């Protein structure tokens, strides 16, 4: 966002615009201000007030490729669709839903279908639902 | 203008802003009647990497237009030697199997040539830049002037670029038809 | 980058790397703990790119540590072997590539090889393996251990460099896409076509060569040539009794194509079911997860190449070398067995420092039906061999379990490799055989079963059950390793983790020790021997094919497996071969004994035994100032069970080989 | 379509939002009707279902019971193998089914609007979540369509047997078939590289007489 | 928006095939003209070479340098080329196809600078013709179809009737 001072106009060499879009929706909001020491957000504030414009606009060969070594690609970062599955996943996981699967070999199928855990009595863990039972 | 390798080291790294010009202003992107910028697919677009491209391109170039004469001349002319005679070996084509392995005759060529290539590392990665790029300091016969410069610049990658297509055809010709020069 | 910061001045300081020992050398637990904690990088003074750091560098020094052991292996082959003499003829010389002194009498050791050798017979396989990959000279074996104490040396610089190439900043490892996708293109893909090609220019013609019994310099120095249509495996080397190597080289080259296939479609996206699996790739981002994971798979990986090895011969004269595919089968079997508690310890591990799965909200289900089917399996299995017991005892077979009696036929063990009738032979030795199924086997691949399901019971609940549980809700609070949390609530003992895999691996030993004495036993009774003469053979074996008839009841166990074979190793002493065998079976048989001390005992009666006997050194004003303390508790369980695992292994290592060298010499 | 027809539209037709009815026949039917129609649906593939499973499997050989009940091998084609049976298994399977479809229909019958739910799935299902993860229409279509599959298969088996002998035998090949050669597993398949009638030709001729120092191209022969 | 609003997704069997896996066509929108000329060549180039590798066994050109009756789609490449350079009737069709490429160059200018989205691969030609725009339209996709379905097609035919002899309109063994 453009009160971003480190994330304004970050040069291209530095992290792809693309590659650095990702990266911000992947990171929480909150994180952007100050991110924590170890996360790709991090070496990029880092590195990005250190050069750019206005400030070095030279690098060494090694430095520049351990730069490139420990910044994320574009396929590293979770995707749009990866996220809204995860965060549907959490949701109904903290909701008390289930989405039903049956263990197979070495894994578990899912069967496509939502399921009500809990039971009327929500801390109690006799009434938790099940087919089998319920 | 080119300046002394001392001097243009001064300037020399990765850089990270971008000059606004097609491959950062390298000759070799000029036609005949105008300006030809080849990039189709937007090699060039990596700045950074782009003095290493440049520097890749004039390596293969000068390797080739080598190969392309080294494949030539063997038939017209040989060492005089037993094991490079032309009873010994028909065709150039013939001399990597020749002369591979106990030999040793292709091993020492081998040998120097990575001995080389190890001692030009320290230029080609740390003093690599847009106006060093394939700049060794074997300047004689350049010109002293920033238009001579260029056309020479140009004329090497224009002849690298040809030697480098040639040596394909010449090889793959030679190959399929196992005949003397005019195929290769 | 900065290499002014590695200097020798913590070397002398012994345990800067744990906070916990900054009070050094107050008893001697600071010197237990200070071991124990020394690579758990994770709890140990710095951050997370620290953690890293030490986790790769780690990492690339055991590979140096690796290659220089095979470095020897090879040097000890090419300079202390008569691998020349087994390469002429492998049937009449035994691998040996091992001598020992003649200190103290202890040349007794060395036994005939060969006419002009005399040493300990090896093993290992690594005979057959270099046979396989074409090593026929001195020459080759040096440059062989020359080129893996090169990689010693390159692996041995590259952590010392990467333990400062790798900065704060550094987040190569966490490039999981990365990693798997050149992993599964380079390292496997091009790996496998890459010795595919190594097979196809080098082995086959020197493997040619050797079967048809040239011996020529300028030939070791045409594929599918003898290889007829039969499907491979269908049809061993007549003169080597193994699966052509041609066959093995397109096997290699077919993998690598498909590997490389394989991340090929991972790059294009092919797959779809990304979902499926995205709540494990978030979970399980963490070094315990795929420790664990790798831990568990590479466990997988080593039972097969257990089972293959033997059953699928490979190898030029392995399938005739008994003790070498025994001990291949065992070693790796026993590995299976490690690395698959090793998996559980790091699950729980993971459990406890990051969040789990969702499947653990439901743990008491998962651990009650796991609890009924461990218990049902071993009623059913172990009482058969009871019930087998008490009838033939009171003198009725026609009421136990076994062939001629009640039995219990496999149904399902079906065949599919539809292999043609009769057996393969190879200079008086039977290379291949096929393994008949009966009762015998239905029992004992039951409690085969039962077995594994218990350890997998203990290590799920010590994975499910580590966060908390209703006995304990701060389980979490107390860590990962902690000896239990008090005699209250009727007494708290071994409720964490790590005890769980305490047990576990007393489990997973019982396990694979009864795995060890059914290969053992069916192979030596219905597979491995001799043959006395279309030709029809009389196979006499080395067991007599006793399994079928005594393997029903554990006297017959206890009889013709333990008593009846050990009289090699037990009479070993004067036998030059392998007295030593016999030597380090009494010495596991103490070892064993030895840690029921630990693993019966208890912390406070030694250290009050250490108090009093620390009374007479302060009354002679003997005072150590490192006060000397008993064991922790959780030290000594880790003491018992390593004595207990290490004496087992040993009386059955000692036993087997034993028994096995002097069958065949 | 109707007030009627919408109670189980999106579940039919070559994608799930059409509604494959060239009859007409749920036309002037009502909602009742329509779920009746649709239970049939489901129960007819399902028992379709597992009968192409159980039809594979003894074509297949595999048939156990049927082998230790009579002490003999019994006919691959399922259809004979039928009359080999006893009529002890007979009826014993009869009755069992009998057994099952009781107490489905009486002790346990299936809700009025959901008369296809055997199992009770809507008492702690929610078809009407509005999260990602709530394909159950996707597990609904797939079994409606596997079903009607297996239905016109099953029937198709039966109606080729009985005219042409041919059960659709299967060529499993591992433990029931012995198969001892590669043309066995690969139909036309005599070696080890595939039956192919082109000879690879080499793209560059070789020289007549060589040289020293040559090292020939390998041939895969 | 897709592509450059050129034919070749809509009118689909359910109506807006959007096909670009490989983002090609968002990653170098610069090349999409030469991407629809080089489909429109390749797909009426494969609609020609499978009518020509049908219609030679029935008929045979004039000139008497291809009534060998064993030219099939193997040999006859090889064959016709004959001996030296520019000497055979593979050599005539060569320069035939290259002076029809060359009125491309006048079209679309000498570089193909004038090569844009909505005129690539249009030579002019306007004969048997819809004359509505949607027809036109219409037209095009078929086209396109067709043209993608004979290179599907060739590639297929080329590859089993090399592989298995049978270089004739089975192309099955
Ligand atoms: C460490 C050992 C291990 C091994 C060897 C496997 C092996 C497998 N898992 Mg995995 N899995 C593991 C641990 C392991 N799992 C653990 C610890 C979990 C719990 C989180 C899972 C959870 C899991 C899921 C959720 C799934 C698998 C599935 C699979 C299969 C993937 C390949 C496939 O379907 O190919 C065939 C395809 C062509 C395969 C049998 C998939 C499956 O089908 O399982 C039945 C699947 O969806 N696994
Ligand atoms: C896995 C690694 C490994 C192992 C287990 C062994 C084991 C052995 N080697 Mg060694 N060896 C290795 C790697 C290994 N080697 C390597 C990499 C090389 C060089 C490539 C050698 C070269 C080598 C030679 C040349 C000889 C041995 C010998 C021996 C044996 C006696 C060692 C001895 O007397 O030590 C004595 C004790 C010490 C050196 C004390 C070690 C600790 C202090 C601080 C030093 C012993 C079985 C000897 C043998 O078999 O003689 C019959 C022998 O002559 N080895
Ligand atoms: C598991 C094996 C392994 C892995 C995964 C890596 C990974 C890495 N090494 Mg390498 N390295 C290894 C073994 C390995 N190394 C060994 C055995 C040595 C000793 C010879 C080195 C010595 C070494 C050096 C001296 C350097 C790297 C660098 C790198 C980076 C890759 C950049 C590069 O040049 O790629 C192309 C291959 C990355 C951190 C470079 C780095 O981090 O640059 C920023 C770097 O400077 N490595
Ligand atoms: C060029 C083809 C080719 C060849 C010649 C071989 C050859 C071999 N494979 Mg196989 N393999 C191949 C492709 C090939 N493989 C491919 C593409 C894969 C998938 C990645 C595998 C995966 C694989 C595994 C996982 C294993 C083998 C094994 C083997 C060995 C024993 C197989 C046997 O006896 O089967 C018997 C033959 C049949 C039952 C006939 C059926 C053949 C097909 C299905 C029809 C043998 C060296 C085993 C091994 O190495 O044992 C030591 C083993 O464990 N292979
Ligand atoms: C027990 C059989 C059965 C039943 C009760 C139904 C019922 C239904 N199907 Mg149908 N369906 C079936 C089998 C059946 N289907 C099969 C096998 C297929 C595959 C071709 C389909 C494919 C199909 C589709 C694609 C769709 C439906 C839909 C429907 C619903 C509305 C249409 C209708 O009125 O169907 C009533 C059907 C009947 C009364 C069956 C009449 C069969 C006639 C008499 C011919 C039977 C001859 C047969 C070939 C056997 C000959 C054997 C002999 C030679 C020995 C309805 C619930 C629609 C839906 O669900 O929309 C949401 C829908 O779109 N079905
Ligand atoms: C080699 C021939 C060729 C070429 C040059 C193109 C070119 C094109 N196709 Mg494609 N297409 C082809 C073969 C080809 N197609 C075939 C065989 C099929 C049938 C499966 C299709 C089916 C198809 C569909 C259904 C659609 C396209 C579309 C497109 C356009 C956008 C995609 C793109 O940028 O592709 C660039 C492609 C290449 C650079 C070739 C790479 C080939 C491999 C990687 C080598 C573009 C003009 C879209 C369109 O017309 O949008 C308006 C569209 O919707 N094509
Ligand atoms: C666009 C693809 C294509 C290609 C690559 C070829 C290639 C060839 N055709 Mg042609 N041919 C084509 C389309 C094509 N044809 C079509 C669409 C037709 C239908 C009118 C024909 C009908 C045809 C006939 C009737 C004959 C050829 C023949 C030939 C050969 C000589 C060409 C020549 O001298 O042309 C001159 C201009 C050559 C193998 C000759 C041959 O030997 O075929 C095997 C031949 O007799 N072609
Ligand atoms: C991931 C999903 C997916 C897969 C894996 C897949 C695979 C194959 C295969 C190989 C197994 C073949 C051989 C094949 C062939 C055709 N596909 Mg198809 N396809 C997928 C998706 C779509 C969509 C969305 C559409 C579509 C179409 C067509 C048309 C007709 C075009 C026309 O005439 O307009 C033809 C010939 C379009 C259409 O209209 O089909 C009537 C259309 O919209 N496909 N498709
Ligand atoms: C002989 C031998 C050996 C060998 C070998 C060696 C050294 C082989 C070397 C092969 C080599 C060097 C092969 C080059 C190919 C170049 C190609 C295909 C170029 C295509 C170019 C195309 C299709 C198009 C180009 C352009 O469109 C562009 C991009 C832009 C346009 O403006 C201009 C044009 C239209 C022109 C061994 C292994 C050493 C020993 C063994 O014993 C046998
Ligand atoms: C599954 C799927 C899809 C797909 C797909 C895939 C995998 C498609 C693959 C296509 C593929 C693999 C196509 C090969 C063509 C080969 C050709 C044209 C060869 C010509 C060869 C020629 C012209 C050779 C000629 C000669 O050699 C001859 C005969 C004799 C010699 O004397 C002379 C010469 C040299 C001149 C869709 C449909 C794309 C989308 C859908 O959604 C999902
Ligand atoms: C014996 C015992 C002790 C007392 C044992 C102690 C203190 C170990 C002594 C450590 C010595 C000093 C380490 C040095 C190694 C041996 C002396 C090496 C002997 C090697 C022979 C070959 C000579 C415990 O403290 C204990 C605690 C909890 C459960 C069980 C036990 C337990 O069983």
């Amino acid at each position: 966002i453009s009160k971003i001072a480190y994330l304004q106009d970050v040069p291209r060499t530095i992290l792809e615009a693309d590659v650095l879009e990702k990266l911000l929706m992947n990171t929480p909001r909150d994180q952007w201000e100050d991110p924590p020491e170890d996360t790709y957000l991090y070496t990029l504030k880092t590195f990005a007030e250190v050069y750019g414009p206005g400030k070095a606009t030279k690098m060494g060969w090694w430095d520049y490729f351990r730069l490139k070594l420990d910044l994320p690609p574009g396929f590293e970062l979770l995707d749009e669709d990866e996220m809204k599955v995860a965060a549907d996943y959490d949701k109904l996981m903290m909701e008390g839903k289930i989405p039903f699967a049956v263990p197979g070999p070495a894994g578990f199928w899912y069967t496509g279908a939502v399921i009500q855990w809990k039971g009327k009595e929500q801390f109690a863990g006799d009434q938790v639902q099940t087919l089998t039972e319920n | 203008l080119r300046r002394e390798l001392a001097i243009a080291y001064e300037d020399s790294g990765i850089d990270l802003l971008d000059n606004g010009k097609f491959c950062q202003g390298l000759a070799g992107a000029d036609g005949a009647w105008g300006r030809y910028e080849f990039d189709p697919l937007g090699f060039s677009k990596k700045t950074e990497l782009v003095p290493y491209f440049r520097e890749a391109e004039l390596k293969h170039g000068r390797l080739a237009m080598l190969a392309w004469v080294g494949m030539v001349v063997p038939d017209f002319v040989r060492i005089p030697g037993e094991k490079f005679s032309f009873e010994a070996v028909p065709l150039p084509i013939d001399g990597h199997d020749a002369f591979s392995g106990a030999t040793g005759v292709n091993a020492q060529i081998l040998f120097w040539v990575g001995i080389l290539e190890f001692c030009c590392a320290k230029k080609v990665f740390e003093w690599n830049s847009l106006e060093v790029a394939g700049d060794y300091g074997l300047t004689k016969f350049f010109p002293s002037d920033e238009e001579g410069q260029k056309k020479m610049r140009t004329a090497e990658l224009k002849n690298g670029r040809l030697a480098m297509l040639a040596f394909g055809g010449a090889i793959t010709q030679a190959v399929i038809t196992r005949h003397p020069f005019p195929w290769l | 980058a900065i290499f002014r910061y590695v200097n020798a001045t913590l070397w002398s300081k012994a345990g800067h790397f744990n906070k916990a020992l900054s009070k050094g050398a107050k008893t001697t637990t600071w010197i237990w703990n200070l071991h124990a904690s020394a690579h758990d990088f994770d709890i140990q003074q710095g951050s997370a790119g620290l953690i890293a750091r030490k986790v790769f560098s780690s990492g690339l020094a055991h590979l140096s540590l690796v290659f220089f052991w095979l470095g020897g292996m090879h040097f000890h082959g090419a300079y202390l072997s008569n691998y020349s003499a087994w390469l002429k003829d492998p049937k009449s010389v035994a691998p040996s590539s091992h001598i020992a002194y003649s200190l103290v009498g202890q040349d007794i050791l060395n036994s005939y090889t060969s006419q002009y050798f005399s040493g300990i017979t090896i093993t290992s396989g690594f005979f057959q393996l270099y046979r396989s990959e074409g090593i026929v000279t001195q020459s080759q074996l040096k440059y062989a251990c020359a080129a893996s104490l090169i990689a010693t040396l390159i692996c041995l610089s590259g952590s010392y460099l990467h333990m400062q190439l790798m900065s704060k900043f550094t987040s190569f490892y966490k490039k999981f896409q990365s990693l798997s996708q050149s992993h599964l293109i380079i390292m496997f893909g091009f790996g496998s076509v890459s010795f595919s090609a190594h097979q196809i220019h080098e082995a086959l013609p020197i493997n040619s060569l050797l079967d048809s019994g040239i011996w020529d310099p300028q030939l070791f120095s045409a594929i599918l040539l003898g290889t007829p249509s039969a499907i491979t495996g269908k049809l061993l080397n007549p003169s080597t009794g193994s699966i052509f190597l041609s066959q093995v080289a397109a096997h290699h080259l077919a993998v690598g194509i498909v590997f490389i296939t394989l991340g090929l479609i991972k790059w294009c996206n092919l797959f779809f079911s990304r979902n499926a699996i995205l709540s494990l790739r978030l979970a399980y981002m963490d070094y315990h997860a795929q420790l664990s994971i790798n831990l568990a798979v590479w466990a997988s990986l080593s039972m097969v190449a257990a089972h293959h090895l033997t059953e699928i011969p490979v190898y030029p004269y392995e399938s005739t070398d008994y003790p070498t595919v025994l001990c291949l089968f065992v070693h790796h079997a026993c590995l299976s067995g490690f690395f698959t508690v090793a998996s559980g310890a790091h699950a729980s591990i993971f459990v406890i420092r990051q969040l789990p799965t969702s499947e653990i909200r439901h743990r008491d289900p998962i651990i009650g039906h796991l609890i009924w089917v461990c218990i049902a399996l071993g009623l059913h299995s172990f009482g058969l061999y009871c019930h087998n017991d008490t009838l033939e005892a009171l003198g009725r077979p026609e009421d136990t379990f076994c062939d001629n009696s009640i039995q219990l036929k496999p149904i399902f063990a079906k065949q599919f490799l539809g292999l043609q009738p009769g057996i393969e032979v190879l200079d008086g030795k039977i290379v291949r055989m096929t393994q008949e199924l009966g009762t015998a086997d239905f029992m004992v691949h039951h409690i085969h079963a039962f077995t594994i399901h218990v350890t997998l019971l203990i290590l799920l609940k010590g994975v499910l059950y580590a966060r908390n549980s209703r006995l304990v809700s701060d389980k979490l609070e107390l860590g990962f390793a902690y000896p239990c949390d008090g005699p209250g609530r009727g007494g708290t003992c071994q409720i964490s983790p790590w005890d769980h895999l305490f047990l576990a691996v007393f489990w997973m030993y019982n396990c694979l020790s009864v795995v060890i004495f059914h290969y053992f036993w069916k192979m030596q009774s219905d597979v491995w021997g001799s043959y006395v003469h279309h030709s029809s053979l009389t196979c006499s074996h080395y067991s007599q094919g006793d399994f079928s008839v005594n393997s029903i009841t554990i006297n017959g166990w206890l009889r013709n497996l333990l008593w009846s074979e050990a009289s090699q190793v037990i009479q070993s002493y004067a036998l030059p071969s392998i007295c030593s065998y016999g030597f380090i079976f009494l010495a596991a048989h103490f070892v064993w004994a030895f840690s029921l001390m630990f693993l019966f005992s208890g912390r406070a009666y030694w250290q009050e035994l250490i108090e009093s006997i620390l009374w007479s050194h302060h009354k002679l004003k003997i005072v150590p100032h490192i006060q000397p303390r008993a064991l922790s508790i959780s030290q000594g369980r880790a003491v018992g069970l390593t004595h207990y695992v290490l004496g087992g292994i040993g009386c059955t290592w000692a036993f087997i080989i034993s028994r096995m060298l002097v069958l065949t010499t | 379509l109707t007030p009627a027809q919408e109670s189980i539209a999106g579940t039919g037709g070559p994608f799930p939002e059409n509604f494959w009815d060239p009859a007409g026949i749920t036309s002037k039917k009502s909602k009742e009707e329509i779920l009746e129609l649709r239970a049939i649906e489901l129960k007819h593939g399902r028992v379709a279902m597992l009968a192409v499973l159980g039809w594979f499997h003894v074509a297949a050989g595999f048939h156990i019971i049927g082998d230790l009940a009579t002490g003999t091998y019994l006919d691959n084609n399922p259809l004979v193998s039928v009359t080999q049976l006893p009529m002890g298994g007979m009826w014993q399977t009869v009755f069992f089914i009998m057994c099952l479809e009781w107490v489905s229909t009486y002790v346990c019958p299936p809700p009025k609007s959901k008369p296809w739910d055997i199992l009770g799935w809507s008492d702690i299902l929610l078809e009407d979540e509005d999260n990602y993860w709530n394909q159950f229409r996707k597990a609904e279509v797939q079994e409606l369509n596997n079903g009607r599959l297996a239905m016109m298969a099953i029937v198709g088996l039966i109606v080729q047997d009985i005219f042409f002998g041919d059960f659709g035998e299967v060529k499993v090949c591992f433990s029931s078939q012995t198969c001892q050669d590669i043309g066995d597993y690969l139909p036309g398949w005599t070696g080890p590289l595939p039956p192919v009638a082109y000879d690879f030709p080499p793209l560059y001729p070789a020289p007549e007489v060589p040289y020293t120092g040559y090292q020939a191209p390998l041939k895969l022969m | 928006e897709f592509a450059a609003g050129m034919a070749g997704s809509k009118l689909h069997g359910w109506g807006e095939y959007q096909f670009d896996p490989a983002g090609f066509a968002t990653s170098y929108p610069e090349l999409l003209g030469w991407f629809r000329e080089s489909e429109l060549k390749h797909g009426r180039v494969a609609m020609l070479a499978y009518v020509g590798l049908i219609v030679p066994d029935a008929f045979r050109l004039p000139f008497e340098e291809v009534q060998d009756s064993s030219l099939d789609l193997l040999s006859a490449h090889n064959k016709l080329i004959g001996p030296g350079l520019g000497e055979g009737p593979m050599w005539w069709l060569l320069l035939a196809c290259g002076v029809i490429e060359s009125f491309r160059f006048k079209q679309v200018g000498l570089a193909f600078e004038s090569l844009t989205t909505e005129n690539a691969g249009d030579l002019g030609l306007r004969m048997f013709a819809p004359s509505s725009a949607e027809g036109m339209e219409s037209m095009k996709m078929k086209e396109l179809k067709n043209g993608r379905l004979a290179m599907l097609a060739i590639g297929g035919a080329l590859t089993q009737g090399v592989l298995f002899n049978a270089h004739h309109f089975p192309f099955m063994s």
